[PDB]
RNA sequence: CGCCGCCAAGGUAUGUAUCAAGCUUACAAG
């Protein structure tokens, strides 16, 4: 309800942000409205951290609707924390976090080859999700001030205009 | 490949502003990108975001621009809708044959809804078949089966839906696509299907191949197998797509005439389904001899069961020893039952992916013996066709001739008849060579 | 897959045998409790036997539950009409939905209706309380014959000949 | 081949699948210039398929020849356009499967190809489209090809040059003689004959089709432009005009006598 | 469930959940050891395991 | 009439699709990764054996190939509406970039998908009764005595002043 | 592609004209050249007639 | 002793003249 209010404030109405946080044109935009409607990394990096939290919240709400159980939820959001990048496209707008994508994928191996020690099997079920959760929180630990500042400049330039030949 | 006038002597000596003088020629750069489109656009490297083009169904796994500009000129003039309409009208028009079923009253092409052809998340019924009363339909199975138990809801009307898709080298298996996506729409809740019965037909445009997965009212499956093998063989919209790929790709043949392809059984052998030929003529065979005494009699010496894979050249030669020619009765009349047991034992012995989808026997004496011995394998078609082959002339070549005659056991040997021809020529041409060599040895 | 059922799970089913065939309506008892209590209570009374489907707008709705047959006679088991019970995951996007029929305010009685298609004009105006189990949606598409004679009410409307209760949550007695 | 199938007439019906299969496969062939044999064979046997009750396979190879016209070889594309011309004749224009709404725009950049065979076949086809199918356009499009038919003069074959002036006449009868004529009057200052006498001829064609009094005020006007070529051009166009109209010169002789004096 | 404190704007604009987690570290490490054990015993003894269909 | 199965269990899955499986490619045991795994395994078991020629299959004479899809992930799909078409060569027949232009060079003005979507949502002289409506040469049906009085007025007709030439008929 | 270092061109260009229009513009250009040179020379005997 | 995994701009011009919602205060007032 606020990423959609930026779009309705800028009078776009040919882009559609849907409830799973994608953003899609619907009109083959002509080139005076191709140039007014593109967003930077302050819109898109916030849109994909919200897509990440929308997937985590949808996992817990799938559990508390009661149509998936606790072992299966634990494997669920272990897959979410281990396989972002494949399911959010957040690296695209801020590429330094690709390291942490790899750091999930690296430590996944640590856990996923000690579950499968002994007669346990090479399939899904590794619901030990603390070690990926931690690093995607340590991302947000230092991405709070940066894209808070990026959105500060975005909301300033939207609500008091850009300064042409100031600085 | 391309030959056409890249030298272009004095081209037609035009004026050439600036960017058409010194800029880079995009068109070989994008026909190369079109050419490897299954492996540059494969569906499962990162399996996250994919973007389907409008008016088509191609899905573009990546941000590759040159691939998109290559794959839009060959689906140029609304041609996905055009292939949809062409095949749906061809196989509503193949149901002018109405009374050869139980019956069909009408075949209603439903209202031409645009955007059906590439709406992938939802589907409609495409042509609906009404009936007088009570088609007793089957349970849903592919059209690559044979079993078709056919005991389910006796229903009035029977829809048919047709689906189109595109290649991409990791999902080119539409035996599976038709199954999965039939289930998806028939268990859906946005579906506007008029009956719980009918079939979904999937065809695979790049890598052109077809199947279906619905349930089958009695005289339908062997009808529509031929009825859409003819559509894949010949259809004008699905031919202008073919040649428009060829023209957006700069490929040309280099043969004088059409390479031996017709409505012959030669031609569907090589659709990467495993087909086997089976010769059983020489199971019983008798030597010609004079004894000590002047009398003339017959000796039942050991015979051969030839099983031949035309795509790989593999020749499964089963020996049938002399010593099972004693004790049994009706000796010229029990080989047809003692053959299908051994052939199904061969089916059971081989790996899962190497066993056939279709077996083509010689002159018909084993369709019901193979049907009753293949109870463990429902989905194998047993056919007799008009490519009768002189595998008896294989008993004239000496490496086979001594090995068939001098054996102490049901030995079950393997040979390879395409020696090293597949290094240089195709299965198609090596088969057209082998049947020449065997028929030439046979007649002389 | 990608198909996403997108509506809450049901509880409690009533088979209902009209002259067009057998229709097995399964209820959202938790998501709409008073209306589902009304419907299984009336079906358990055998209130709806010989009741006709007196209004067919083909492609839009087909109404029933009027034992007078004119379009106004409905007597709930609450005495007064009861409240509408909306839900954000129960909307009129498809066929097979079953909903109580209203005349404005919180006025829900016995008179209910099937949908026959998409009915987005009725969102937040009627109480969806059940869907129809598939392979029997075609028996209620038999109910939409173009026979209407008028803006409503065809020649020989289908009557409800029986009404079973295949599963009964929330204990009740008839009258 | 053409004479044989024209003799067999309707008895050639169980051989049209064999022939059309042989031709459609024959039209790939290493690019090895047996593709103008296939396209020429289509142009020769285009006659026998209408009189043998075959329009499905006509609708089948019309759309195929619609996209063999992106060739780089000129002599392949010329026989393609000859075949497509013969199909446009043997079918109606308004009932053909690569319809003229999206066939003529493919032909406007073909028209900038300076090979003589491709030019020749292209404007024969554009002439038949321009008189019999002028409702399949923008009427901007006819204007942006009647600037193409000035460069489609200076073509060393004289059949091109006498077909393009007919196409000016037909374009004019479509869109009116006040836009095509300002084009032909800017063309009169070029320094080149084969390019001014054959636009003078085109002025007489646009005169006599859509009656003079639509060309003759402006053509009378541009004698006042002080250049040698444009003055000899309007006099030569009055020559071809009176030669073409004949007995309608009873009405216009008093209008041009103060010019000729 | 884990109900948790929160801090929301009167306009309903934003809802900050206002708590630092704070676990006792032996009981936390032992709880994760507990479900390492229980979750190995569930992957060993499930007939076939399906994840979530992740959006 | 489709008779119901008459059981109280509801229509669909118990998890309501929360394990939807994406089964649009070749299944797990017949997949090419599994065939590769079979070949790897059987080449590991036969190691001390030296050409015992029992043949075992095609590959096994001595995870790449078509790769397996994640079953548990629906791919997020968009529409790539924006066509790559030279606006010039579409509506003019001439691109200034020649064949170096990065766009298509198409000239077909067929509708887009969204355009199809947003169309998809939407007597007589005396003015009396015909007292012998009777005719002249040229279709003119008049009343009888009224057209006789019309001839007394003017000898030609009323509709287009055509010469009756005395000719008057029923 | 070098989108920076490719030989540029602008959209809607209409292209470089053929030989007839180019050398007609050359003759008009050369006319303006000789007219301004005789204007600078202030020649009083240059006349251009009724036909160029 | 086992690198590697990719978004945006850069092209389909901009500049004028009439015609509503978006957003803006719900005010000073004989
Ligand atoms: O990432 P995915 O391809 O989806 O599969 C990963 C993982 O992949 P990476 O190791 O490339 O990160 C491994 O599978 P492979 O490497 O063999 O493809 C891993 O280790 P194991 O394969 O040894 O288990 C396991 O795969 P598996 O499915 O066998 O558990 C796991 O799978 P998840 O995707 O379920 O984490
Ligand atoms: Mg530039
Ligand atoms: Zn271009």
């Amino acid at each position: 309800n606020m990423l959609n209010l930026l779009i309705h404030r800028k009078n776009l109405n040919y882009l559609h942000l849907d409830y799973n946080f994608n953003l899609k044109p619907v009109k083959t935009l002509t080139t005076k409205e191709r140039k007014k409607s593109r967003f930077g990394n302050a819109f898109h990096l916030c849109r994909e951290v919200l897509r990440l939290t929308k997937l985590v919240v949808d996992s817990h709400v799938q559990y508390r609707l009661g149509n998936v159980d606790a072992f299966q939820l634990a494997d669920g959001l272990q897959y979410i924390f281990a396989h972002v990048g494949q399911l959010t496209g957040m690296y695209r707008y801020k590429y330094k976090l690709m390291r942490q994508i790899r750091m999930c994928k690296d430590l996944k191996h640590l856990i996923y080859y000690r579950f499968n020690t002994g007669p346990v099997g090479k399939g899904p079920g590794c619901g030990f999700w603390a070690a990926g959760w931690r690093v995607w929180l340590f991302f947000m630990r230092g991405i709070t001030p940066l894209l808070e500042r990026w959105l500060g400049n975005l909301l300033a330039r939207q609500f008091e205009g850009r300064h042409s030949k100031g600085v | 490949w391309e030959k056409a006038s890249g030298f272009e002597e004095s081209m037609k000596w035009k004026k050439l502003t600036n960017a058409q003088r010194s800029g880079l020629n995009q068109i070989p750069n994008r026909r190369f990108t079109l050419w490897w489109s299954p492996t540059i656009n494969r569906a499962n490297v990162y399996v996250g975001f994919q973007v389907q083009l409008d008016l088509t169904g191609i899905f573009m796994h990546g941000k590759i621009p040159t691939l998109k500009i290559s794959l839009i000129q060959i689906f140029r003039a609304h041609l996905w809708q055009k292939i949809h309409e062409s095949i749906v009208m061809d196989l509503c028009q193949v149901f002018d044959q109405e009374l050869d079923a139980l019956e069909i009253e009408t075949v209603q092409k439903e209202t031409i809804h645009p955007r059906k052809s590439y709406k992938m998340n939802s589907s409609c019924a495409d042509i609906l078949l009404f009936a007088s009363y009570k088609w007793n339909v089957s349970r849903p199975s592919l059209l690559a089966d044979s079993k078709d138990v056919m005991d389910s809801t006796t229903t009035q009307k029977y829809w048919i839906d047709i689906q189109l898709r595109w290649g991409d080298y990791d999902s080119h298996d539409i035996e599976r696509y038709a199954r999965a996506k039939f289930l998806d729409y028939t268990t859906d809740n946005m579906s506007i299907y008029p009956s719980p019965t009918g079939v979904l037909i999937a065809i695979d445009l790049a890598y052109n191949l077809h199947s279906a997965y619905g349930n089958w009212f009695p005289g339908s499956k062997p009808l529509i197998q031929q009825a859409m093998a003819k559509i894949m063989k010949a259809n004008p919209a699905l031919y202008v797509l073919r040649e428009r790929i060829r023209k957006g790709l700069q490929l040309y043949s280099s043969e004088p005439t059409e390479p031996y392809l017709s409505s012959q059984n030669y031609g569907e052998l090589f659709s990467n389904q495993i087909i086997w030929f089976v010769d059983d003529t020489n199971v019983y065979r008798v030597t010609i001899h004079k004894t000590f005494e002047g009398n003339l009699t017959t000796k039942p010496i050991n015979g051969a069961i030839f099983i031949f894979n035309p795509r790989t050249g593999q020749l499964f030669l089963k020996i049938i020893h002399t010593s099972v020619w004693a004790g049994q009765k009706r000796l010229g009349q029990l080989a047809k039952w003692k053959t299908a047991e051994e052939v199904a034992a061969l089916i059971r012995s081989l790996p899962v992916e190497e066993q056939p989808k279709q077996i083509i026997v010689t002159r018909k004496g084993m369709l019901d013996p193979l049907e009753v011995h293949l109870l463990d394998f429902p989905n194998i078609v047993i056919k007799g066709s008009e490519l009768q082959l002189p595998f008896q002339a294989c008993l004239k070549v000496e490496k086979f001739g001594d090995l068939i005659l001098k054996a102490t056991e049901p030995q079950m040997v393997l040979f390879n008849l395409y020696d090293d021809w597949l290094k240089t020529i195709s299965s198609y041409t090596a088969f057209s060579r082998l049947i020449l060599i065997l028929r030439a040895l046979h007649v002389n | 897959s990608n198909i996403y059922i997108q509506e809450p799970p049901t509880n409690g089913k009533v088979l209902l045998k009209t002259t067009a065939g057998d229709i097995d309506i399964e209820l959202w008892s938790k998501e709409a409790p008073k209306a589902c209590r009304n419907f299984i209570q009336l079906c358990l009374e055998a209130y709806y036997d010989n009741t006709i489907f007196h209004r067919v707008v083909p492609g839009f709705i087909v109404q029933g539950g009027d034992p007078t047959g004119t379009g106004s006679g409905g007597e709930s088991i609450y005495g007064a009409p009861f409240k509408d019970e909306f839900h954000s995951r129960l909307r009129f996007n498809r066929r097979g939905l079953v909903a109580m029929a209203n005349a404005g305010s919180h006025d829900n009685g016995s008179q209910f209706f099937f949908t026959l298609g998409r009915a987005d004009e009725l969102n937040n105006k009627h109480t969806i309380f059940g869907k129809v189990t598939g392979d029997t949606v075609y028996n209620m598409l038999r109910l939409s014959e173009v026979d209407i004679d008028d803006d409503e009410r065809p020649h020989n409307p289908h009557k409800i000949k029986s009404c079973e209760v295949l599963f009964n949550p929330f204990d009740d007695i008839i009258p | 081949f053409g004479t044989v199938v024209n003799a067999l007439g309707k008895r050639v019906k169980p051989y049209l699948p064999q022939i059309c299969g042989t031709v459609l496969w024959r039209l790939n062939n290493k690019s090895a210039k047996v593709r103008q044999q296939a396209a020429d064979l289509i142009s020769r046997t285009a006659v026998v398929m209408k009189t043998c009750q075959e329009e499905k396979l006509m609708g089948h190879l019309g759309v195929v020849l619609y996209e063999y016209l992106g060739e780089e070889y000129p002599e392949v594309l010329g026989s393609i356009l000859g075949a497509l011309k013969a199909i446009v004749n043997v079918i109606g224009m308004h009932k053909m499967t690569p319809p003229i709404k999206d066939l003529l725009p493919r032909l406007t950049p073909i028209l900038k190809n300076r090979h003589e065979k491709v030019q020749e076949n292209c404007i024969d086809l554009v002439g038949r489209i321009a008189d019999r199918g002028a409702e399949y356009v923008s009427a901007r499009e006819w204007m942006r090809i009647c600037f193409e038919l000035l460069e489609l003069l200076k073509a060393h074959k004289k059949a091109i040059r006498r077909a393009t002036v007919n196409t000016f006449g037909y374009i004019a009868k479509a869109i009116g003689p006040h836009d095509v004529l300002a084009t032909l009057l800017n063309n009169l200052k070029v320094q080149e004959r084969q390019n001014r006498v054959c636009t003078t001829v085109a002025i007489a064609i646009v005169a006599e089709t859509c009656s003079p009094f639509t060309v003759l005020p402006a053509l009378m006007n541009e004698y006042r432009v002080p250049e040698l070529n444009v003055q000899n051009g309007v006099l030569k166009s009055l020559s071809f005009l009176f030669e073409y109209i004949g007995e309608m010169g009873k009405d216009y002789i008093y209008a041009v006598t103060p010019l000729l004096e | 469930i884990r109900d948790v404190p929160v801090l929301y704007h009167i306009t309903g604009a934003i809802s900050f959940v206002n708590e630092i987690p704070w676990v006792i570290e032996p009981v936390y490490i032992s709880q994760w050891g507990s479900m390492w054990i229980m979750m190995r015993r569930e992957k060993r003894d499930r007939r076939h395991f399906k994840r979530m269909r992740f959006p | 009439v489709y008779k119901s199965t008459r059981s109280a269990k509801p229509v669909g899955p118990e998890d309501m699709g929360a394990t939807a499986v994406y089964e649009l490619d070749t299944e797990k045991e017949r997949d090419a990764q599994a065939i590769f795994e079979r070949s790897q395994k059987i080449q590991e078991e036969l190691r001390g054996k030296e050409d015992d020629k029992i043949y075992r299959g095609i590959n096994n004479y001595q995870r790449k190939g078509p790769i397996r899809a994640p079953e548990h992930l629906r791919a997020t799909v968009r529409w790539d509406y924006q066509p790559d078409i030279c606006k010039d060569y579409k509506e003019t027949g001439f691109c200034g970039f020649g064949d170096s232009c990065k766009f298509l060079h198409d000239r077909s003005d067929y509708k887009h998908g969204w355009q199809i979507e947003r169309e998809l949502d939407e007597c007589f002289i005396c003015r009396q009764s015909f007292q012998n409506p009777v005719v002249t040469k040229c279709r003119h049906y008049f009343c009888e005595s009224c057209a006789l009085q019309h001839f007394r007025t003017t000898p030609r007709c009323y509709v287009c002043d055509q010469q009756t030439n005395g000719v008057f008929n029923p | 592609m070098d989108f920076q270092h490719r030989p540029g061109g602008k959209t809607g260009s209409g292209g470089v004209a053929s030989s007839s229009e180019s050398n007609r513009d050359r003759r008009e250009r050369l006319r303006q050249l000789a007219l301004e040179t005789i204007d600078i020379n202030k020649d009083p005997y240059f006349m251009k007639n009724h036909l160029g």
